[PDB]
């Protein structure tokens, strides 16, 4: 079967800057490759068909190139609505369709530091029999960030869940919220609680003690 | 990028395809390839595999030679790629009937099939070529002599052998491409990307002389689009002239077939007046009879400028040129106790040359001389034969005193000719002399009064004299004055 | 205009089957091929199967063989899908896409979410995240915990507070219930002055909870 | 005067089907008369023959489905140049 390899996985660029995405076919596919754009909460949108032709209602900044195995999608000047996921697609025999892995286009801003916060379990939550400690990481540009929970100078075994927001429309930053969940018994018999953030520091833990 | 097979590639022309059924909805060939009502096969995507690929090799939008060429498909091969000679004849009759109905234009018939030698099939190819049709056939994939196969052995067709990415003849197990004197040239025939009948945008890699013949039919369609009044004789000479030279290692071919097999790989170079185009034709082996005769003729619209002979043992009695049907023929003679000889002719495009033979009988004095004396005549070749069992100024042929000398005198005021020689006192196996740049070799011979000469033959613009006083290779080089 | 209307989304019990539809309009339904493509959140496009509304000819992905079935009804221009013995890995947004033979996917469906879980409908428990006594900008929020299914809409001060608000995507925990958090960053001077309330709405259970965030 | 032709590659031979090729100047009416004469002489001897196709435009002649026993009879027919036994062709 044909395998479509896309490079890179994530493309971080600034608005106005030129973007180039590569799709590589494992076999000769001629010029019968299609490009799709997928914005969040939406279905993929036909962008480039037959490796070079713009689809109906596609702005002129989008251009495709290639024939055979190497294909390129080019955006002349990045508009803020162009930051999405891009897919290359071909037809085949054994599986009748082949999609690429996908390439996410990200807005690039100056390296910002996260405003780290900590939140103790609520008073009403302690009566329920479960404790939840929250570590906030607010407005930071590089999505890559690590959170290591410090339960009285010990590690976080396997009781931590986190989620990251989508890139902000105003300042192009990300935000993280990690939740350390514990039982009512395990929360009481421990002194100090902290969350260590290794982003662009060095290491900045924020602690709390009841 | 561009597949390797298209590296040497730089209007009312129809390409008829006699193959299996084709998938006409394929993106590579749709709109350009028409499916005729013709079907004659001996009894769904495997049925279309062979024909679809070849249509894609000729007129494929991405992987074709003649990108966007008009094609017409006839079904003569079943789902297993098997057909009959009788079914093929009816297909060829369908083209002759279609040629009289459809508007006048260049017709290319692609025959990517092979059976054994067929008298009726070669006679059918002769009939169409006489009507102005350019027939391109496959040499076969039997690692054999293509003269034993039809329509490969038909003198009026363009027989195509197959070569790989390294310009080496295709090998497929115990088999591979066919070879011999019946082959015109070679073309890419291994790992050829083309249209796949599995999906409308799929590509598949296939190999064979069928892919090689489809490559040459693509080149011929591009030649006929630019110059629609090209004859088959003019088109064959150009394919030979445009071909890559000496790029095939002949060691792949059997020893007795190395001299017979052309070392030409198809190409279409950048386009860039009248120039002299010559080619070599080889006759069939004469046989062990002491009075056996090998005869080499040229194709219609071509002129015979010289005649030479060759014997693997060297037991021969030379050659001669003679008028037969208003044209010169090359006739070689076998000696008493000889295995047989080859008659080797030099076939050129020299219109209204009206070449004549001028013979001097053996003078038996100190030797035999003859020259071209007519107004606007040039010497193109020297031939010599002797009736004995064992022998003992420019614009002139010189032979042995016991031998009869022959001169080919062609009326060509636009040609200037010269003689070029090279002699070796103790030759290992061969004596070689080549024409200079811009010159065309018209004649290849050896000087008489020599010990042991096997024969002489022209390989492109090089005169090759085979050996076992200095043995001298004599080359007659002609060119246009402009 | 060409429209592709999907239907049949929601909750499926593990071991159960999803049953989707795709109603087509604006064209000759038999002239084009139809596909069923799914997409897990964060992951790429995974094709399920194909059908030819003219012939009835079908193709399926090897990973779904025996589980997936695609059928059609040309009289009502509707495409059908059935995927049996579902596991939690089958939670994805399902699309029906029209193909122009040998060209591209020109039209798509709106996208239908199918969630596979054995959990029951449950309203959330809103717990506040109080601003710290220790330390120009103060951060506070509220924890929306133990609800099923998705989604939960969170607003601050009935929509009067939009700046610096970060409502985080929820996480599926061990119990099979969801948990999210919505945080706002406010200046430290307006703590005792301005009152902060988070407005939680869980539409599947008709649960509307207002909770005031007050320093400890 | 008429000669017989067949495939030298014995596995590719197709006996039972023959291409009867007539002389160069033969008219279509003479081709149909020869095919009718062949059927008359064979049915008189107890053979059931079938004319599959009649050639005109490319080559004068016809395609016959008959027993190999009738070759000596068919080669003696007037206007006959040669008869060729059908054989297989293959995709290369
Ligand atoms: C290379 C060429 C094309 C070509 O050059 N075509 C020509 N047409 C006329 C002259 S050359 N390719 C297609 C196939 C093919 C087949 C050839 O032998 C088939 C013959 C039949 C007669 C007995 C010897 O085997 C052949 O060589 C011949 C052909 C005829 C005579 C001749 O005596 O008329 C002859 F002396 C030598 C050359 C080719």
């Amino acid at each position: 079967e044909i395998v479509l390899t896309q490079s890179p996985a994530t493309l971080s660029l600034s608005p106005g800057e030129r973007a180039t995405i590569t799709c590589r076919a494992s076999q000769y596919v001629g010029s019968y490759l299609n490009w799709y754009q997928q914005k969040p909460g939406q279905a993929p949108r036909l962008l480039i068909y037959d490796a070079s032709n713009r689809a109906t209602g596609i702005p002129a900044r989008f251009s495709g190139s290639g024939s055979g195995t190497d294909f390129t999608l080019t955006i002349s000047s990045l508009e803020p609505e162009d930051f999405a996921v891009y897919y290359c697609q071909v037809w085949d025999s054994s599986p009748p369709v082949v999609f690429g892995g996908g390439t996410k286009v990200e807005i690039k801003r100056t390296v910002a530091a996260p405003s780290v916060f900590i939140f103790p379990p609520s008073d009403e939550q302690l009566k329920s029999g479960t404790a939840s400690v929250v570590c906030l990481l607010n407005n930071f540009y590089p999505r890559e960030a690590k959170v290591q929970w410090k339960v009285d100078n010990a590690l976080q075994s396997g009781n931590s869940q986190e989620s990251v927001t989508e890139q902000d429309s105003k300042d192009s930053t990300y935000s993280l919220s990690s939740t350390l969940t514990l039982s009512k018994a395990d929360y009481e018999k421990h002194k100090v609680y902290a969350c260590e953030v290794t982003h662009q520091g060095l290491s900045s833990p924020v602690t709390k003690s009841f | 990028s561009i597949p390797w097979n298209l590296e040497r590639i730089t209007s009312l022309v129809e390409v008829y395809l006699l193959d299996t059924s084709i998938q006409s909805d394929h993106r590579e060939i749709e709109g350009r390839v028409m499916v005729t009502d013709f079907e004659n096969v001996p009894e769904a995507s495997k049925c279309d595999s062979h024909g679809t690929h070849l249509a894609g090799v000729v007129s494929g939008r991405d992987a074709g030679v003649a990108k966007g060429a008009s094609m017409r498909s006839l079904r003569v091969l079943n789902c297993q790629g098997k057909g009959t000679v009788s079914g093929t004849l009816i297909g060829l009759e369908f083209i002759r009937k279609s040629q009289l109905v459809q508007p006048v234009g260049p017709l290319v018939v692609l025959l990517p099939l092979a059976g054994g030698y067929s008298r009726v099939l070669n006679a059918a190819c002769q009939r169409l070529a006489r009507a102005g049709v350019v027939l391109v056939t496959a040499a076969g994939n039997f690692r054999d002599d293509a003269c034993l196969y039809s329509p490969a052995s038909a003198p009026e067709v363009i027989t195509v052998g197959a070569t790989n990415a390294q310009d080496q003849p295709v090998t497929l197990g115990t088999l591979g491409t066919n070879f011999g004197r019946c082959v015109d040239l070679f073309a890419p025939g291994e790992d050829i990307i083309g249209a796949s009948s599995d999906c409308s945008t799929c590509f598949v890699s296939q190999s064979g002389t069928s892919q090689a013949a489809a490559h040459v039919a693509g080149i011929a369609a591009m030649m006929l689009s630019a110059e629609p009044e090209l004859t088959l004789a003019e088109l064959r000479q150009r394919l030979i002239h445009f071909s890559a030279k000496d790029v095939i290692n002949e060691a792949w071919f059997p020893e007795d077939q190395r001299v017979l097999t052309p070392n030409l790989v198809a190409a279409l170079p950048p386009s860039t007046g009248w120039q002299l185009f010559c080619r070599t034709v080889w006759s069939a082996h004469s046989g062990p009879t002491r009075m056996a005769t090998a005869i080499a003729r040229c194709a219609p619209d071509e002129e015979l400028l010289s005649c030479s002979s060759f014997s693997r043992s060297g037991k021969r009695r030379g050659e001669r040129m003679e008028a037969q049907g208003g044209k010169l023929v090359c006739r070689a003679h076998n000696a008493f106790g000889g295995e047989g000889v080859y008659a080797i002719a030099r076939c050129c495009l020299l219109p209204q040359a009206n070449c004549s033979v001028h013979t001097a009988p053996p003078a038996e004095a100190s030797g035999t001389r003859v020259h071209c004396h007519q107004q606007g005549h040039v010497l193109t070749g020297c031939s010599s034969h002797w009736e004995v069992e064992d022998l003992g100024q420019p614009n002139q042929c010189v032979g042995h005193r016991e031998a009869s000398i022959h001169a080919s005198c062609c009326h060509a005021p636009g040609l200037e000719c010269k003689v070029k020689e090279h002699g070796i006192p103790a030759p290992q196996e061969q004596v070689t002399v080549a024409c200079e740049e811009g010159w065309t070799l018209t004649g290849c011979s050896a000087l008489p009064g020599t010990s042991h000469v096997l024969g002489a033959y022209a390989v492109d613009n090089t005169c090759v004299v085979r050996s076992r006083e200095a043995v001298t290779a004599v080359a007659i080089c002609c060119r246009s004055r402009h | 205009e060409v429209q592709l209307l999907e239907s049949g989304g929601g909750l499926v019990q593990p071991g159960g089957s999803l049953r989707l539809s795709c109603k087509a309009s604006g064209y000759t339904f038999s002239s084009y091929g139809m596909y069923w493509v799914r997409q897990a959140p964060g992951k790429g496009l995974e094709w399920i199967g194909w059908i030819d509304p003219g012939s009835g000819g079908t193709k399926y992905n090897e990973k779904f063989k025996g589980k997936a079935t695609i059928s059609r009804d040309n009289s009502k221009n509707t495409l059908y899908l059935q995927m049996n013995s579902l596991r939690a890995e089958d939670t994805a947004v399902y699309y029906c896409a029209r193909e122009r033979y040998g060209y591209y996917f020109d039209y798509w469906g709106q996208g239908t979410l199918v969630t596979v879980s054995s959990a029951s409908t449950k309203g959330p428990s809103v717990f506040p995240l109080a601003p710290s006594s220790k330390s120009g900008t103060a951060a506070l929020g509220c924890l929306v915990k133990d609800y099923f299914p998705e989604p939960v809409t969170v607003s601050w001060n009935s929509g009067a507070l939009t700046s610096g608000v970060h409502t985080f995507p929820a996480v599926l925990q061990s119990s099979g219930l969801y948990s999210l958090s919505s945080v706002v960053t406010v200046p430290s001077s307006s703590l005792g002055t301005q009152t902060y309330i988070c407005n939680v709405n869980h539409k599947p259970s008709n649960t509307k909870v207002d909770k005031k965030v007050e320093p400890k």
